[PDB]
RNA sequence: AGUGCGCAGCUCCGAAAAUGGAUGGUGCCCAAGUCAGUGUGUCUCCCUUACAGUCUGCCAUCGAUGUGGCAGCCAAGGCAGAGCAUCGUUGUGUAGAAAGGGCAUGGACAACAGCUGAUCGUGUUGGGAUUGAUCCCGGCUUGAGGCGUUGCCCA
RNA sequence: UUGAACAAUGGAUCCUACGUGGACCAUGACUGGUAAGCAGUGCUGGUGAUGCGGGGUGCUCCGAGAGCAGACUUACAGAUCCCGAG
């Protein structure tokens, strides 16, 4: 895909070390935000609430957003999430081919979105993996991981630039040429 | 200063509106002359979007050209010689406005003494 | 717009009230004494 | 493959050129010199083009990318000679406040313009008048016609020895410059390189 | 032609396939920006859902009249061309001057009559019905919904169509073979003159 | 006869600058023809262009012509670009007359820079 | 030299705590009707008065407790060097003689020659590395104005971790603040 | 795949296939003289020369 | 692979009022509905514009400074709550207010050696000045049983 | 380290002429009532006294506050056309 707009952190923080605890527990969290900003505001969301340590009594020794180690490889992500909704939380496994972990991540939001009208802020992210193609359990994945699929483009409409939109256009369009004009 | 108002700062001035009274134009008995409106309801006064302008000091022209005429001279209303002689030194600045009431008379007397010390007569041709 | 502070009036009285031109005369003498000489007591004559 | 920064598109002697805009539209002339800082001596040959010796704005002409090599030619013209002033009496019209900056920048611009010369009565212009309608006519009349006799003189100096050289160069170049410019429906300005 | 229509200089749309108010957008906007349009073939528009409730949009629709005085009240035309007329002008600001000369600027046609026959006529990719709808949708047509609501003329229409595309098919024969021999003239000068075009190294000050 | 020649592109006057419900006479806006992105008005920015209309009586021509036309001219200048679709937005003096509005306007190809 | 200590670190497996910032450029987002007593008097304690008006404000406990419960009116961020001599040198103006005077070597040496302070040079430096005489160096600073930013913001209403222009934008105020010069 | 457009050729390659190795089939096969020999090349190539086309 | 429970998104039923009518109209259907993302000082198209922000000029206000002849010289100013020069700030407003500033009417006391049969005043019509109250002038009517400008006082 | 921060043309001492003393709106802070564009309250802000941009229209919503102009930029909110902006 193109402009996943969506960066991977991997955040790392503890408390003020207080003098009854002079070395608190060190967290480490993955965030997959829009920016640092908003990955560190994730990581005191989860800090406090699951630890009881808050942003103003928390330090950051770690941000390190994380850049894709080989973006020419196609891989399949599942990201394991839940999400809130008019009712209750609901556990969620969805997979996406993608060449980064991020754009992986940023399909599935917009996936969530279209499909149960999901937001960032009430999604969270539990684990992700990558899987071998004899992993993938889902059809319009299964579909893909062929080695030689093979398909037309059939009702095509020839996506064009504004400079070049005819507005009228004195000739006969057809939907099924190759369109390189 | 001896010194007429140029064109250049003529054409500087700040375009002051056609200001009228508020319905003015519904009744022959609500003159023309400005009144600030003191309605509780009053559009106007309340400044609606499309209505008309809103007289203030923000009009108001500097003090280089507020007054002075498009000849680029101000204005004295002058009845005698003496009031012409009065205006001998500023024959660039000031144009010497006769009097309405001044007869014919006393305004040759008045139109050649000014053409001799070279002040305007914005009235000069008045009565023969 | 802007949330103003209070913009500076200057309290103290600069023009003489009084009617009398001599009183005048002399707040024009304390006027020049309270600014080319500026003694304390030179603006207490000229405020008096 | 190199973008390259950007420059001032400007006219170079020998340039062709294409006047935008005058009696002139859309011809292609060949740029000779520049007299003043964008003003620029033309002339499409009154052979090629019918374009006399004529002055420019760089404003005013399109700088094609097509150059004559214009190299060993006498193109020495009395600019002020052929082309005159028209606004006689030069900077009279009050009295000079005094140029009161004194080394540079005042100074520097009134030497070097009591420096050139004037048309004289003849090479200058002729400022119009009544005279019973016909004895400044006729005056005028001949004023023009030897005006044009002294021009005449530089203009074939200059293109009997740059027509030859164009033929030299290549024969098309002399119908490249009869051919005027024009724009159809097809051709985009926004576009089209020159 | 009708003098008036002699007159007439303009551009032509072929309205057939065309999405109804797409189309109408198009050709207000254009109008607006100054153009002439004349909309020809509105039997043939298409509208962008069901039949039926097409038919029952129109049906609710002309339920609208003055209960006064029907004869003031909404009209509802039953021509395809004069209902375009209407999505058209409901488009522009019909109550201006400008609009008003916009709206007139409007040509809408039914067939295709002569002065716009005798032209070459154009389709708005935007608004067109292929390039437009997915093929999954379902779509109507505006002739059949006014000979649904009325309109007695669709037949008529359509055989006059008939007689118009034999006479263009006699037309396009002939310059069928026009063409063939000026493809063969432009071959004979090609041997006498060799065509130079724009992808050449040699058109140079060094050259030609 | 001379060779009729063609120097500057068409336009089309859509309107003046405005928001929904009020507008700004001084600054029009121009449609250019075959101009459909913001990118290819940069070349048109700063040139200038004439607003062609036809009185009645005869007034002045080109300067020293000294013939009269039914032909009025309203100069203007191209001063930035409007929005993305290819429009400008240009300053003429006087303002552009009302009927300007849907009426074609020649944009000249100087001062030029290329 | 900072650089230094996070290369040690990097190599040799460590967590360099960052410093936690000092300054901060606060500028008042929002505008000025319906404004509650408490931010109408704390803005004004910040002297931000005018909308589009910022001021560098010292990162402690007592200013950030007011930068929160003002902070629906207010973005704040930590600038960057370029962004505090842009700033400086482009949009400072001198609170002084109770006049609002555009800065000049000279009057910085008559109002803060008493710290030794004689330059402009010497007015970055505090405010960008706070220094002793911060406070003197913004005190004698008029808040600046800056005009509606190019391009503009998302969201005035919604705070800048839920796609929004409000509260701490640490290092986004930079692209904000470029904006706005 | 709306930004791309289908020449007529294809190729005898697995996925991913690396630098060293495309580059010698496109160079085996001479696919850009096979696509230069076409109806669209020549189509843009007209376009693109009227474009960059000197006065 | 098949069979159960469920849970979320959209859709359908549930869904009935009286003039003809209203996502504002048109209409829209891989939307011109809806859910997200994106438009980066970077973008083939992320642009539009409020009386808001920024810069500039002018008006007015409130101030600061130097002055308001004992001045480098001319020009200007020269009525000390005036004027002059520079700079800064601030401009919504009902009721209400101003020891803020003016326009205007009748008449007394004064000044203009004011104007007027070479045509007063009124009125009418054009023009110019003014932010404005309003002021000045040309034409015509008209013809005196006249009028105006400035200070101040009595209404 | 003149011993917390930030701000601050300000503190003290008085005199004095008026208008007002029907209010209303919004919010889990609520009380009466089945409820009400009902009645009565609390904090704050608005309307009244307030125009301007948007919400088609609307005294109270969202933005923002209003001397006269020029240029640039934006807020809320918008870009099928009406209607500036794909």
């Amino acid at each position: 895909p193109g402009f996943s707009g969506i960066r991977h952190y991997e955040i790392v923080g503890r408390a003020y070390p207080t003098e009854k605890e002079p070395s608190p527990k060190v967290y480490k969290m993955t965030v997959f935000a829009k920016n640092s900003v908003v990955g560190k505001a994730r990581f005191w969301k989860l800090m406090r609430k699951q630890n009881k340590v808050k942003k103003t009594h928390g330090q950051v020794l770690q941000i390190r957003r994380i850049f894709e180690k080989n973006p020419n490889t196609i891989k399949n992500y599942s990201i394991l999430l839940r999400y809130q909704s008019k009712t209750g939380v609901m556990n969620v496994s969805k997979e996406y081919r993608d060449t980064t972990l991020c754009g992986a991540v940023h399909q599935m939001y917009m996936d969530m979105a279209g499909r149960h009208h999901a937001r960032y802020l009430d999604i969270d992210i539990i684990g992700t993996t990558v899987l071998k193609p004899s992993q993938c359990l889902r059809p319009h994945i299964r579909q893909f991981l062929q080695h030689k699929v093979k398909f037309p483009l059939l009702h095509r409409i020839t996506k064009k630039l504004p400079q070049h939109k005819a507005t009228f256009l004195y000739s006969k369009p057809s939907t099924y040429r190759s369109g390189f004009m | 200063v001896n010194r007429t108002v140029t064109r250049k700062e003529l054409k500087k001035k700040k375009h002051v509106p056609h200001f009228k009274r508020y319905q003015s134009w519904r009744h022959v008995r609500v003159s023309e002359s400005w009144r600030k409106p003191h309605g509780i309801d009053s559009a106007f006064r309340r400044r609606f979007k499309g209505y008309p302008a809103m007289v203030g000091i923000g009009y108001k022209q500097p003090k280089n050209v507020r007054h002075v005429h498009p000849d680029g001279k101000r204005q004295f209303l002058v009845h005698n010689l003496k009031d012409l002689e009065v205006l001998l030194m500023y024959n660039k600045k000031y144009a010497a406005v006769i009097g309405h009431s001044v007869g014919a008379r006393k305004r040759k007397s008045i139109v050649t003494r000014a053409k001799e010390l070279q002040i305007k007569v914005t009235n000069a041709n008045a009565r023969l | 717009g802007i949330d103003k502070p209070k913009q500076y009036k200057n309290k103290d009285k600069r023009h003489p009230t009084a009617t009398n031109p001599y009183i005048r005369v002399l707040v024009k003498i304390y006027r020049f004494l309270a600014r080319r000489v500026a003694t304390p007591f030179n603006k207490a004559v000229l405020k008096r | 493959v190199r973008k390259g920064p950007s420059k001032k598109v400007t006219p170079t002697p020998g340039q062709v050129l294409i006047l935008l805009s005058g009696r002139f539209r859309g011809r292609r002339v060949i740029c000779l010199k520049e007299l003043e800082h964008g003003i620029f001596l033309v002339t499409g040959p009154y052979k090629v083009n019918g374009v006399p010796l004529r002055r420019v704005n760089r404003r005013y002409c399109i700088c094609t990318s097509t150059h004559i090599d214009i190299s060993g030619l006498d193109l020495n013209i009395p600019e002020a000679q052929i082309f005159a002033r028209r606004k006689a009496l030069k900077k009279v019209k009050k009295a000079l406040k005094g140029k009161r900056a004194r080394a540079i920048q005042e100074k520097k611009d009134q030497a070097e313009v009591a420096r050139p010369e004037n048309s004289f009565l003849k090479r200058g212009k002729k400022t119009k008048e009544s005279k019973s309608e016909e004895a400044f006519f006729e005056e005028l009349k001949e004023h023009k016609k030897k005006k044009a006799g002294f021009k005449q003189q530089y203009q074939k100096q200059i293109d009997e020895p740059l027509i030859k050289r164009l033929k030299e160069l290549d024969p098309l170049l002399t119908k490249y410059l009869s051919s005027i410019f024009t724009l159809q429906v097809n051709d985009k300005p926004h576009l089209m390189r020159f | 032609v009708k003098p008036k229509d002699r007159k007439w200089r303009g551009i032509v749309v072929d309205g057939k396939n065309h999405l109804m108010g797409r189309l109408a957008a198009v050709v207000a906007k254009q109008l607006l920006r100054g153009e002439s349009i004349c909309v020809v073939r509105c039997e043939d528009i298409n509208i962008s859902q069901s039949f039926m409730r097409n038919k029952f949009r129109l049906k609710n629709i002309m339920r609208k009249r003055h209960l006064t005085q029907p004869k003031r009240g909404p009209f509802h035309y039953r021509s395809p061309r004069k209902m375009f007329e209407k999505v058209v002008r409901s488009m522009l600001p019909y109550r201006t001057a400008h609009g008003t000369a916009a709206f007139e600027r409007l040509r809408v046609a039914e067939g295709i009559p002569q002065p716009f026959a005798k032209k070459k006529r154009c389709i708005c990719p935007a608004a067109h019905r292929i390039l437009r709808l997915a093929p999954n949708r379902k779509f109507c047509r505006l002739g059949d919904l006014c000979t649904d609501i009325g309109w007695r003329h669709d037949k008529t229409i359509k055989d006059l169509e008939g007689k118009r595309k034999k006479l263009a098919e006699l037309r396009w024969k002939k310059k069928k073979e026009l063409t063939k021999l000026r493809r063969a003239a432009e071959r004979l000068v090609d041997r006498i003159i060799p065509r130079i075009e724009y992808g050449d190294p040699k058109i140079k000050i060094g050259s030609l | 006869p001379k060779p009729i020649v063609r120097l500057f592109q068409p336009a089309v006057m859509t309107g003046f600058k405005r928001s929904k419900r009020k507008q700004d006479p001084h600054v029009a806006i121009l449609a250019i023809k075959n101009v459909a992105t913001r990118k290819h008005t940069d070349f048109y920015l700063g040139k200038r262009c004439v607003y062609l209309y036809r009185g009645k009586k005869k007034v002045a021509g080109r300067k020293g012509s000294k013939v009269k036309t039914n032909m009025r001219r309203i100069w203007g200048r191209i001063t930035r670009s409007h929005g993305k679709a290819g429009c400008v937005k240009a300053v003429f003096k006087p303002n552009l007359p009302g009927e300007s509005i849907g009426r074609k306007v020649r944009i000249y190809l100087f001062p030029s820079s290329i | 030299m900072l650089q230094n200590q996070r290369r040690l670190a990097k190599t040799f497996g460590h967590y360099f705590v960052e410093p936690e910032p000092k300054i901060a450029f606060v500028i008042r987002i929002r505008g000025i009707c319906d404004m509650p007593p408490k931010p109408k008097k704390i803005l004004q304690l910040l002297r931000l008065r005018q909308i589009f008006n910022g001021v560098f404000v010292r990162l402690n406990a007592a200013t950030v407790n007011m930068l929160r419960v003002v902070s629906p009116w207010i973005t704040w961020g930590y600038p960057s060097h370029q962004v505090v001599r842009n700033l400086m040198y482009k949009r400072a103006f001198a609170h002084f003689a109770h006049k609002r005077l555009p800065i000049t070597n000279q009057l910085i040496e008559k109002a803060l020659g008493k710290y030794k302070i004689i330059c402009m040079e010497d007015l970055i430096y505090q405010l960008y590395t706070c220094g002793p005489r911060f406070r003197e160096v913004s005190k004698f600073l008029w808040p600046f104005k800056l005009s509606a930013p190019r391009g503009g913001l998302k969201s005035k209403k919604k705070h800048f971790i839920e796609g929004g222009d409000s509260g701490n934008r640490e290092i986004y105020i930079n692209q904000l603040i470029r904006k706005m010069i | 795949i709306k930004d791309i457009a289908l020449t007529h050729m294809k190729l005898k390659m697995g996925h991913g296939l690396r630098h060293r190795h495309l580059k010698e089939l496109v160079a085996k096969e001479d696919v850009l003289n096979k696509w230069k020999k076409t109806t669209v090349a020549r189509r843009l190539e007209k376009q693109k020369n009227k474009l960059n086309s000197t006065d």
